[PDB]
This record gives C-alpha cells, structure tokens and sequence, in this order.
C-alpha cells in the first residue's frame, strides 16, 4: 500500500552520561531523517518549559560592574554562575529565595535557603569565593517558569524602566538542553542503499535525563499536530 | 543594458536573490547569485570507463 | 534552444548538412513522421515539371560515435516555406537554431 | 542477494590500494578500508584528494 | 579554509553584541536558535588545558 | 501565564484559484512554531504525495519506442513524453486500463481518450499527437497505477515481470503530483493575543490532487512517524 512507510526502531541508546547522551534510529525514508531531526532541534531549542532564574539584588550593587571588595570573583562572573544554577520548581511558577554567607571559600547552591517547593539539582555548584572572614555576601534571587530563551537586551523595555538600584537581570535559559545535535547517514537493509539512519547527540542539566526530554518534545509536536490527522 | 533588461524584469537588480536552505528551512545571510545557464555533457559517461 | 546566443547558431544550423533546408520555395502540403511533400509555387517551378518536391528524413542511424542521429520536422500542414528555410531539424538543432 | 550479505562480510578489514597515475611521489599510491556504494564513482575523502 | 574564515572574522556590530555567555554550548544555542551572528564579539567563560 | 499550555492550529481558511494552483492558511501558531511547521509539510508534500500515473502503454502496429508509425507527426518516442505528462485521477482501483481510438486528420487530445465513470481526466486539453492524413489512425492502451515517489524503468524492469510481451512499453512513472510548495508567516490578530502567528502555504500541482486532503495526508505521515519517537524507552 501506498501508506506504507518504514517505521524506525529505537535501535540504540548509549548515556555516556546522566547529562549526556545519544540516540539513533534506523532506518529511515529518503529525506525523513532530515525534516524529524531539524523539527526536534527547533522544538528542543525553542519551545521547551523550563524554570529558571532571571533577577539577582544585592545592597551594595547598582549596576553589573559595581566594585565589591572582600568577594573573590567579579559581579559578572556570579552573575554567570546564576545562569548555570540547576533548578526546578513544581510549585508556584515565581520564587524569591535569598543567600547569606560569612565564610573563607565556595560560596556554594547548599547555602541558599531551601524550599520544599524547590529542587537545587546541583549543590555541588559555586556560585563565587569568598576571600576573607568579616566579609559577608547577601543577595536575593528570583526564579520564573517560562518557555523557550530570552537574553538580556529582549526583556528589558522601557515599560519596566522603573527599576530600583538593587535590581539586576539574568538571561532565562529555560529550556533544560545545554547542546542538541543531529547528524544524518546510509543505512542498507532489502538490497535497499537509498536510506536514513539518524543520529541525535544530547546534553542538559540535571533537571532531566534527555530521553525523558526527547520524550517531552515528540508529545509537544505530537499535540501541535493532532488538529489535522483526521486518520486513527 | 543587462541591468535595465532586469529592472524592465522585474528581478533585483544587483542579480543577487535572498535564498533559503531546504534542508533546514533557514535563509542565507548572504545574498546568492541565481540565473540560467547553458550546460553540456561531455560523452564520457561513467559506464563507459567503470 | 539557449537562452544567451550569438547568432551564429542560425549560420552554423542552416550550413551543416544534418538539417534539411527547402531547396526550393512553395507551401507545405504534408508531413509525417517521415517524409515531407511540399508545393511548389507556380512561378518558381519550372517549364514541364511536376512542381511538387519531396524529402525523406534520416529517421534513426548510428552515428560515427555511436550517438544517435534523428530528423524531426518542425512545420505544420499548409504553412508557406521559402527558399532556404529549415524544414526538419537535426540533432542538436531546434527550429534550425544550434541546440548543443 | 545472500551473496550480497557475504560480500559485506568479506571487506570489512580488507584495505585496497588507490593510485592515481602520473605517481609523482609516494603519496601517489595509499591504502584505504572500503565501504560500498550503489553507483559507479569511487569516492575519495577530499583531504587527501588534496 | 572559506568557512572557516567565515566563522572566525568579526564585525564592529552585530546581533547580541556584548553579551556574555557561561560556555561555548550557550554560544551554540544562540547562533542556532538566531538571536546573535557569528560575527559577534562577545564575552566567554572557557576552559582550557596545559 | 499557561507558559505549559498552547493553542492548536486550524485550517482558518482555504482558498482556490485554478484547478492547479491553491492557498490554504493555518492559525493560530506560537513563536517558532510557523518555520518548522511550515518545513515539515514543505518536506512531506513535495517527497510523499500519492499519485496516479501512466506507466505501460501498447500500441497496435508498434514494436519499439524508435520506430515510427505512417500518419502520426512526431516520433514514437515524443507521444510517449507527451504520455509522461498526463495527469488523471482514479478512484476505485489500484490499477486501470484506459482506451484511446481515433482517426482523420487533426491534434488527438485526452477528450478522446475513452473512459470509465470512475476516472477523471483533469485536463483534456493536453494534447498527444497530430494526425496528417485522412486514412492515418491511432489506437492504443495505457496502464495508469499509484504509487509513491517516483520510480525509473530501469528497476521497474528489474521487478521482473514474467514473460515480457514483445508489443509493450515502459516509462517512467513521476507519480507525485506537488510541483511547488512554499509558506510564508506573518503576525496573527486573534483575540489581540501577543505571539500568536498565522501561516500560509501556496502550492502548484497537477489538479489531480486535493490541497486539503494532501496536508492533511502530511499531517498524518508526520505524526505517525513521531509515534515511533513517542514510543522510546
């Protein structure tokens, strides 16, 4: 029949990691390869729901390069350290949670103050060093579930101008994938050498394994999809 | 001449088109050059030397 | 037929012998896949003549390399044709336009 | 086809040589592990086509 | 050797530039899902080995 | 809020202008969504349609493509291009046979082509061949089948059909009857909602074919082909 089409078989995973993984179907239609690789990279890089971290306040700060004595690193460089915060909420969509700290060293996630509605993946992560004792760090984080990636020059506006000087933004990575990638090669079966065998190489933070992602994203598509197979 | 035979056209002028890659469905930064051209072959057909 | 020309295409069609060219003015009376039959006109025809001229195709031969050789006509019943006119066209050669 | 699955079994190691003549100098003739195409060009890696 | 030239040179300005990213995947990300050019220059924590 | 939750897609409008050529529009769609929506189909509707083409053709009197027949005006081999080029849509079989008979003088076009109720000839203009001569005559059959894609000669041969008659001819067969697909997307206005997209797709392709039916065909394809993803481990 002409409704005829190969079916893949999930012919192997391979997790040389928690974090990072890939998978591989074959075989595949000329050209299916292609259009479902590309769909799930957008779909992946885009769309996915994520929980993530977007405002940091500190008393002494005013601006991203505002001078701090006594911390080891730069301003900019916890601010990285933010963005990299591993984190997940299944309670309210906006938390505030806040760190204080007087202590010679890591400056690590274990110190903020916890929530039972909030999972720190990452402890383990160091936020900055704090070079001296009587030298303290305060500050207060925001986290916020969203869709998709926005840097910082998308969501400042003008509408949101008024802010005050303890008031600074980070780039909401929501999206868990830290690297998707696909690549696309021959496979022969039934004499047959006009075929796609499909590669997919995957890391993300610890808030998922990636096969629960990839599961996330065909359901996502899937949805998007379902207004128009008419068919069972 | 060739520009005003292509303004009279309608086609961009400079001859050089926006282009998207199939592949990906994205689109080129850069302009391409796209027309018709004259080609040949050459009687040397592979299974004839394979 | 190509689209940027020089020309010459019409000169080198019309001169080669693989296209056939009218020898002789008139009006075509009939055409097949084959053969060409054609009227010649009244004043052109001479003195005790049949005023009629025929030509038949070279319709498939091997070439000296091997490629083929085929003559197609390219006109319509009725049409008027003059003196040297391309009746049937040759390999490569469309409406008697060098077609490489 | 049974003779096709045993000719993929029987290359899998199996390297050829590819010359390329005028063989100006050693790197004219190298050795590679084959991998099978349906066609009739042989398909080189273009690095050492260079 | 064009690609790679292509992916190295820089421009005075260009889409997201100054921004600062925590590893060359975040780069990744952002060149693929389009809201900064190659071109770029940017800020960027890495990594390297002796 | 609802960043979880999205809207769905609908055929908001469709839109014909010629027998060939149709607009169809999908709305509403969220950020992102347009482009790679609009790629999947523009992939699946060129490679997978199913179509119904011409594909053994006997002809009385004829035994080879080079030959040439008394009356006809071009070569055997350019009536089989012409051929090539019909389109016709059937419904009730995977196969059919169709009928050609005429004579005298004059184009033969597919309106002569005899058919069966079941069988629609898009464009009868499309003409065949001239006769040029009063006792000149054509009478011929064609094989018309469905399929995929678009298949050679050369491996239909290599099904090995059992004891090949002498008097019958092969072409290709381009079964797929999408010739140009493009989509385009621009701001939606629903509800004043923000982010929201409306997309469009233009297609030409051989009348056969319903434009509706097609995307809906590639919707299906598609999904289908995620279930296997859906499945995994």
């Amino acid at each position: 029949s002409v409704t005829e089409f190969l079916k893949p078989r999930l012919v192997d995973i391979e997790q040389v990691s928690s974090t990072h993984a890939k998978v591989t179907l074959e075989p595949l239609e000329r050209g299916f390869g292609h259009t479902l690789g590309n769909a799930l990279r957008r779909i992946l890089l885009s769309s996915m729901p994520g929980c993530a971290v977007t405002e940091v306040e500190i008393d002494g700060v005013l601006h991203e390069y505002s001078t701090k004595e006594g911390v080891q690193e730069d301003i900019l460089e916890i601010l990285l350290n933010l963005k990299g915060l591993a984190v997940r909420v299944q309670g309210k969509d906006e938390v505030i949670l806040t760190l204080n700290k007087s202590g010679i060293g890591p400056v690590t996630a274990a110190d903020i103050t916890h929530d039972g509605d909030v999972e720190i993946v990452k402890p383990q992560h160091v936020i900055c060093h704090l070079t001296d004792e009587n030298a303290s760090i305060s500050m207060r984080i925001k986290v916020q579930r969203g869709r998709g990636y926005v840097p910082a020059s998308t969501r400042i506006h003008s509408e949101e101008d008024e802010r005050p000087i303890g008031r600074l933004l980070v780039d909401a990575c929501y999206s868990p994938v830290e690297r998707i990638a696909y690549n696309v090669e021959a496979a022969r079966v039934e004499q047959r050498t006009d075929l796609d065998k499909l590669v997919i190489e995957m890391e993300t933070n610890g808030t998922i394994d990636p096969e629960e992602a990839i599961r996330r994203a065909a359901t996502i598509l899937a949805e998007q999809l379902e207004a128009f197979v008419d068919l069972r | 001449e060739i520009k005003e035979l292509l303004k009279l056209g309608d086609l961009p002028t400079s001859g050089q088109i926006r282009l998207y890659d199939g592949r990906t469905g994205e689109q080129f930064e850069r302009p391409v050059t796209v027309g018709y051209m004259y080609m040949l072959k050459l009687n040397h057909l592979v299974d004839d030397k394979m | 037929k190509p689209l940027v020309g020089t020309g010459m295409e019409r000169a080198v069609a019309v001169d080669s012998g693989v296209t056939a060219v009218a020898k002789r003015g008139g009006v075509v009376q009939y055409v097949d896949a084959s053969r060409i039959v054609i009227k010649v006109n009244e004043d052109e025809m001479y003195p005790g003549e049949a005023g009629i001229d025929i030509y038949n195709l070279t319709k498939y031969t091997r070439s000296n390399q091997n490629t083929c050789i085929n003559q197609m006509p390219c006109v319509s019943l009725g049409e008027p044709v003059e003196r040297g006119d391309v009746l049937a066209d040759g390999p490569s050669t469309d409406l008697g336009e060098l077609a490489l | 086809a049974v003779v096709w699955d045993i000719l993929d079994e029987v290359i899998r190691e199996h390297p050829v040589l590819l010359n390329r003549a005028p063989t100006l100098h050693r790197l004219g003739i190298q050795a590679f592990e084959p991998v099978l195409i349906e066609g009739k060009a042989i398909q080189l890696h273009p690095l050492v086509c260079a | 050797v064009l690609g790679l030239y292509y992916m190295t040179r820089d421009c005075v300005n260009a889409k997201g530039e100054g921004m600062v990213l925590t590893g060359p995947k975040e780069a990744e990300r952002l060149y693929r899902s389009g809201l900064a050019s190659l071109h770029a220059r940017v800020k960027v924590r890495i990594t390297e080995y002796e």
